[PDB]
């Protein structure tokens, strides 16, 4: 799913917590009137990480690759190529850390 | 106004697994064909996304259950919905979700 | 009773001429000062007020010059700062003793300040 | 030559729901309002049944088009003829002292018309500050229906010996003179620079030149280049194209949304082909990788 | 909110003449009349459209009537004739009267 951004506006402020709103409405007399139909949704937190982005021929990113979603994919991400070649690449070190 | 219903229940936030989600595009650059890298805030893959629960029946007979909460915004946000009848508008993106802040 | 302007101006167009009304005989910050602009065989053209304890720099909008009427308290000489010269810009520029109240009469003026904008030199 | 092409319009300063406004707020409350993220508009001014005065302090009026401004509050109200004096930094005046007062520090305008032809009627409503007892803080307006005490006997509320209702009001007579008209007056708060540009002052677009070597700028993007016709196709809310090397390669004219390309300029080296000095001193000179026009 | 006037008038020694400054739409009841002898500055004849600033000839009157203001002399001096100008004020731009320069025959 692509996404363009709409409006790009000064805000300024910063925004450490929210809610949803919602539609509700009234009725009248049957064994206040309220909750229209059923309502869910799906929320997630964003996070900084290094995507390959292959923007198709026309344009439009139809393709994208997390670097550090795991060892697997960091090739792809380091080849800096969708197609990975049979063979051995070399991805990043790693170290051990103090405890 | 600020007629309030509450109600009780959290539960267990059931989640989800977004597989390929949450791209989108950050430049206004037009590109063709090309592999770009970028490290930018975004949901990762295959991560944890908490499917919520609003105006929510489990039937017996009725039984609405309004769980809404307040959320933190923490780095960055994403959201989605399906709801073919709209009863979502907007949100009330701010700090102290009073005055002595801006309020979006 | 004595306002006394630099003297005549000679530029290219597109130059800049600025003009000295040196006021003298009354208090200068009791009275604006109008000047007034007459092209040569032509009628009193009146380029904007200035105010003596302020920016008060009325612009009449009939032709442009960036004009911007400064005040010199210390010498009560009020300047016409005319840019963008153009041939038209050719004629007599008056300065004006203006009342520093609502009403507006130039009793007493300049001599009068020729300003022969041309791509011919003297 | 170079070519600047700021968007088209990009927006137009608003000053016109506060010159134009039917009713007015009169002088002794004054509208104060924002005008903000657009391009200063002196544009609709020039057109006009011509404001009794203009006076904006601040700055020369030719930067007013030339120059952005921050917190933009353009004054909508009424007053009465000679009270134009009486709006205006360090003012002594019923206007200043009293209903409508101006700052010392105060960059921007006063600007007087005659509403006569307007606002007059028998319109009492129309209503001025006669007495206060300090003068208003900066931009400060005073909505004081509190008595006006004269004395030390408290009034509480009700008419009595010197117990005055301060406000009061401009009686309209449809005779009116010149003395005598109500001048609607406008004054544009503002701090100049200092703060991000609210009337951002129409900023110059160079006519779009096309199929020659430019030396460009684009919406704040300057580039050196041969701006041509191209078939490449944006989405909608993109800006730049680009290329395998970041390069800027296509853009798009704000002012009529259309895809150009970009080129270097001729560039390659020069090449002197010579037999021996020995033979001729006559040499054919080689320019590499161009086409033959710009020599 | 531009005033008009009489390019010319042409009058004979003690004859009276009015020059007018006609205003278009509005007007305001003060105006101002000056006399530009040639190459000289103009002198500001009548204030308010119905003064004279002091030592100004008596034959020198002023007024206004609808649109209309007018400059008055009554009998004429060989001596008074000039260019006369007229002023527009409270109008923002000072339109000044295009001019009159007055003749005045009988030399
Ligand atoms: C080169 O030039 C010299 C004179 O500078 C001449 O003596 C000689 O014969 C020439 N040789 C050839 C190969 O042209
Ligand atoms: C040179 O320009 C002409 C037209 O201007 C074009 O027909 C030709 O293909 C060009 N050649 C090169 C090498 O750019």
């Amino acid at each position: 799913s692509a996404l363009e951004p709409l409006v790009d506006l000064p805000i300024g402020i910063n925004i450490t917590r929210f809610q949803t709103l919602l539609a509700l409405h009234r009725s009248y007399l049957t064994p206040s009137g309220w909750t229209a139909g059923a309502a869910a949704y799906y929320v997630g937190y964003l996070q900084p990480r290094t995507f390959l982005l292959k923007y198709n021929e026309n344009g439009t990113i139809t393709d994208a690759v997390d670097c550090a979603l795991d060892p697997l994919s960091e090739t792809k991400c380091t080849l800096k190529s969708f197609t990975v070649e049979k063979g051995i690449y070399q991805t990043s070190n790693f170290r051990v850390q103090p405890t | 106004q600020c007629v309030n219903l509450t109600t009780r229940t959290q539960l267990p936030p059931a989640y989800t697994n977004s597989f390929t989600r949450g791209v989108y595009y950050p430049d206004k650059v037009f590109r063709s064909s090309v592999l770009h890298s970028t490290q930018d805030l975004f949901l990762p893959f295959f991560s944890n996304v908490t499917w919520f629960h609003a105006i929510h029946v489990s039937g017996t007979n009725g039984t609405k259950r309004f769980d809404n909460p307040v959320l933190p915004f923490n780095d960055g946000v994403y959201f989605a919905s399906t709801e073919k009848s709209n009863i979502i508008r907007g949100w009330i993106f701010g700090t102290t979700l009073d005055s002595k802040t801006q309020s979006l | 009773v004595q306002l006394v302007q630099s003297g005549a101006e000679v530029k290219k167009p597109g130059a800049t001429v600025k003009i000295s009304c040196k006021v003298s005989g009354y208090s200068f910050s009791n009275y604006y000062i109008h000047w007034v602009k007459q092209a040569p065989g032509k009628s009193l053209e009146w380029i904007g007020y200035i105010d003596p304890f302020n920016g008060g720099t009325s612009d009449n909008l009939k032709f442009k010059g960036a004009a911007t009427l400064t005040a010199d308290t210390s010498t009560d000489t009020a300047y016409m700062e005319l840019s963008s010269l153009r041939s038209e810009d050719t004629a007599v520029y008056y300065c004006a003793r203006s009342e520093y109240d609502p009403y507006y009469v130039m009793d007493y003026w300049g001599q009068g300040t020729t300003v022969t904008v041309s791509s011919a030199s003297t | 030559e170079s070519i600047v092409r700021f968007p088209n319009i990009t927006n137009l300063c608003p000053f016109g729901e506060v010159f134009n406004a039917t009713r007015f707020a009169s002088v002794y409350a004054w509208n104060r309002k924002r005008i903000s993220n657009c391009v200063a508009d002196y544009s609709v001014l020039y057109n006009s049944a011509s404001f009794s005065t203009f006076k904006c302090y601040g700055v020369s009026p030719t930067k007013l088009n030339d120059l952005c401004f921050t917190n933009v509050y353009a004054d909508s109200f009424v007053i009465r003829g000679d009270e134009v004096r009486q709006i205006a930094p360090g003012q002594t005046g019923k206007i200043a002292d009293y209903n409508y007062k101006l700052p010392d520090d105060f960059t921007g305008c006063v600007i007087a018309w005659n509403s006569n032809n307007l606002d007059s009627k028998g319109n009492y409503n129309y209503l001025y500050r006669l007495f206060r007892k300090s003068n208003l803080k900066p931009f400060e307006r005073d909505i004081s229906t509190e008595i006006y005490q004269a004395g030390s006997t408290p009034c509480n509320g009700v008419e009595g010996f010197n117990c005055y209702f301060p406000l009061q009001s401009y009686g309209f007579q449809p005779t009116n003179g010149v003395g005598y008209q109500p001048y609607r007056v406008v004054v544009l708060s503002f701090e100049l620079l200092h703060a991000p540009a609210t009337v951002c002052g129409p900023k110059k677009s160079t006519n779009l030149v096309k199929n020659k070597c430019v030396n460009f700028n684009f919406n704040g993007l300057t580039g050196t280049g041969v701006l041509t016709e191209s078939n490449k196709k944006f989405l909608p809310f993109q800006q730049f194209g680009r290329d395998i090397a970041d390069t800027t390669d296509a853009v798009r004219d704000p002012q009529t949304l259309e895809i150009l390309d970009i080129t270097p300029c001729s560039f390659g080296g020069v090449s002197v082909i010579t037999p021996g000095t020995n033979t001729s001193n006559q040499v054919a000179v080689l320019y590499q990788d161009v086409n033959c026009t710009e020599v | 909110i531009v005033l008009t006037q009489s390019p010319f008038q042409s009058v004979s020694p003690k004859e009276k003449v009015t020059i007018t400054c006609r205003a278009s739409q509005s007007i305001s009841s003060n105006l101002h009349w000056y006399q530009q002898k040639p190459d000289q500055s103009p002198k500001l004849l009548i204030k308010y459209a119905s003064q004279s600033i002091s030592g100004i000839p008596s034959r020198f009157s002023g007024s206004g009537s609808g649109t209309d203001f007018t400059l008055t002399i009554n009998s004429l001096e060989a001596e008074d004739f000039g260019i006369y100008f007229c002023q527009q004020t409270n109008f923002w731009p000072y339109i000044f009267g295009q001019g009159t320069k007055l003749e005045i025959l009988k030399r």
